[PDB]
């Protein structure tokens, strides 16, 4: 809950240069997951209606 | 295959540093024996690949140039060290890649020039900091001259590497510290100076990025500074 | 750091009221059907439990059921009564479920039963895994959902002339759980 | 002579009523909010305990909570009722606390719960140290006090037509204590 | 005899640190095993005796106080480290000398107080930085209370040392890191707090300096910080 945690940014370092009519519209996907060191404690369900 | 070089908080990917050239085949190192020689040694965070703002090479691009250490007169730490300290001396690995598509013919010459006195005079004029200075084909020192009324064709004497696009797309000069002294004021005296000139003019196919980017990744190596440390006695 | 608090058990194993069965004392006066109440044990009502289960595709689990009973007179009248006693019938899967108040099913030997006398330690039983297959499923991609029996409750004191309604919370709590093939969880919203 | 009677435990370890939660049977007639009562476990009311704790700066302690419940009818009327049963909810730190009488929180699986039937052996549970840090603090010299959860109590018998108020004393008693950095004690006066 | 302690660019002379007291007899040290525990270790220049502006103890001086680390929220390096870093933890040797002539009777109590919550509320109010905060005998927390309505006479529980002028004229508390955590935000939370109160009122002879100076020499010890270092993988 709420307040820090850091950030992750992505900067164009250089333009994304391309050969022929290839479109100037690429895309990027982002993933996230826990590593072995991750763990949780004190369960707390909240789901209701 | 791609090597991923690291220097603490910074990391650069490099295709293959097989074509790495160390100027005068002298690897940069510290001051050899030849504490009493006041070798304040902060080879920690000032030795990380920095990255200058990329220039955009185009058809009619004449050329670019950066003085070193100058360039890094702001790249965080190192730039700091060049103020809390009176004296210093660093080598440098300069790493120039310029990613382009297989459909861009072209070729650049990267020239490391010791004591690169660019002629045609006022400190600021000859120290373009981090954005570097550009040439012109007729302020801007004449390109095929490098300021100094020399014929381009001879540049190749100075530690150099050619980025011929239809082959390697990267280049890595490794300058060692060079100077008439053994240490010096890193601020008011630019040991080196990197000039990048286009040999073959940049040309490409119809509808393709008409301005390929070229980045410089200057990492100061085995750097050191003067001393403030005095001495007491009972 | 340790993982313990998030092992399968530590996660699933948690008492959760899944329903409230309500019955009425057989007040011979006007009691219509509240005489007995019957509930088919299914998670599918408690979003909470339901959700945690759908995080997987398959699972096995000895389910333990506690019983909390609570009564009160309906009429502020001089409501008197002797400590009632509730019958708690567990009906294992594929068994007939009571219909009448006095349907033979209450007597039928198969059905494990509970006589909890009001105002005492909450009743408790624990049916083991009762899947006919090797694990309860949570999803199916075929044609002709699983069973876990039925609970049935009815008061036993008969001709009481004072209506005595009573709720019976059931507190099911999965034990010895094991799951298979995790799946993305459904948004809180659809339930 | 021996020191035993003044070891940390022998000192701190002592049942001390820290509060009296009071609720009212859900008398559908006019009961406004006394339906449930909720208290955020904090020493800061019992000068006694509070003081002994401020004798130090830091401390850890598995807190054990007993429950004594006491009822009585509000109207001298022919007050009848069936043995009620209270629900005692422990809400661990950083968990939502009930608002309504029938807020979903009572049902929510996380919260350890207690169903104490009136007139029986006093209820009891014992949350372990629950500091997010390594010890509860008693003083701080920084910016944005710790939590120990919330107790929540509500009667469960519903439509009783006879108001039945009930107090619930809580008798918290620090167990397995350990303290750090003794400090001069505050004068009895300021509290 | 006078020892001359050094910590790089700083040096303090000390008569005899014979009467040095380590709070709770626990010497400060780093985080024991109990890299993965992100112990960024810059025990280099942030560990030098700093010197706060001296206060002038007089007849009617009530007392002074400083929160730590707070105090050093400016003492160059260390003060820096408490910003480029999110987490940290330092012990500290506090070294209070107050040179006076043989003709000044008087006595001070130096009290190190873990989590010294000075009562009577707004950050700045409770963080007098490097000039410290003063007490009052009736904002200024009440002296014989230390804010908190306590009777002075009990202070002595908290790691303390008495500068009785007609004897030692210096004092050195050695605080180790203390807190409910193992590391923490050095900025928004003052582990310790040093209060100096005059027990015997300062008195002297006719025509003599009527305001003896007292200096504090806070040297952070075995300090460390959180981490920015992430990790990559092929």
């Amino acid at each position: 809950i709420d307040t820090e945690g850091g950030y992750i940014s992505v900067f164009y370092q250089t333009r994304i240069v391309v050969p022929l009519s290839t479109p100037r519209e690429m895309d990027i996907l982002g993933f996230v997951s826990a590593c072995n060191d991750f763990s949780v404690r004190l369960l707390r369900d909240t789901t209701h209606i | 295959r791609v090597l991923q070089l690291t220097l603490g908080n910074s990391t650069i990917t490099t295709q293959e540093a097989a074509n790495s050239v160390v100027a005068y085949g002298r690897w940069p190192e510290y001051l050899r024996d030849s504490p009493v020689d006041q070798p304040t040694e902060p080879d920690v965070a000032a030795c990380r690949f920095y990255t200058l703002d990329t220039v955009s090479w185009t058809k009619e691009s004449r050329g670019w140039w950066w003085k070193l250490p100058d360039a890094l007169r702001d790249m965080g730490l190192f730039g700091q060290n060049m103020y809390y300290h009176y004296l210093g001396r660093s080598g440098y690995t300069v790493h120039v890649q310029c990613n382009a598509s297989k459909f861009h013919q072209g070729a650049l010459g990267v020239f490391a020039v010791p004591e690169m006195c660019l002629a045609g005079t006022s400190y600021q004029n000859a120290n373009p900091g981090e954005k570097g200075g550009t040439f012109t084909g007729t302020f801007c020192p004449v390109d095929y001259l490098l300021g100094n009324g020399t014929l381009l064709g001879n540049a190749f004497v100075f530690p150099h590497q050619i980025i011929n696009l239809r082959t390697n797309n990267c280049a890595t000069l490794v300058l060692p510290y060079v100077n008439s002294l053994s240490i010096d004021s890193m601020v008011k005296h630019n040991n080196w100076g990197i000039a990048i000139l286009p040999l073959a003019p940049l040309n490409f196919a119809s509808e393709s990025s008409p301005e390929i980017p070229i980045t410089l990744t200057i990492a100061p190596m085995c750097c050191e500074f003067n001393g403030l440390r005095n001495i007491t006695l009972p | 750091r340790s993982r313990s608090e998030s092992s399968i058990e530590s996660f699933f194993a948690r008492g959760a009221c899944v329903t409230i069965m309500t019955v009425d004392n057989p007040a011979s006066t006007t009691n219509k059907d509240k005489l007995f109440a019957v509930w088919k044990i299914t998670y599918k009502d408690t979003v909470q439990l339901r959700r945690k289960l759908e995080f997987f595709t398959y699972s096995r689990f000895d389910m333990e059921l506690t019983f909390v009973v609570t009564a009160n007179f309906t009429e502020t009248n001089n409501g008197h009564a002797l400590n009632q006693v509730y019958q708690i019938m567990y009906v294992p899967p594929g068994a007939p479920v009571p219909e009448k108040w006095d349907d033979y099913t209450w007597q039928t030997s198969s059905n494990p039963s509970i006589f909890y006398t009001y105002g005492t330690a909450p009743a408790r039983i624990s049916v083991p895994y009762v899947g006919i297959s090797n694990a309860y499923s949570h999803f199916y991609d075929g044609f002709s959902l699983n069973d876990f029996g039925i609970l049935a409750v009815r008061v036993v004191n008969d001709h009481n002339p004072t209506k005595v309604t009573s709720k019976i919370r059931v507190y099911l709590k999965p034990k010895h759980i094991r799951v298979w093939c995790p799946r993305p969880p459904r948004a809180v919203a659809y339930y």
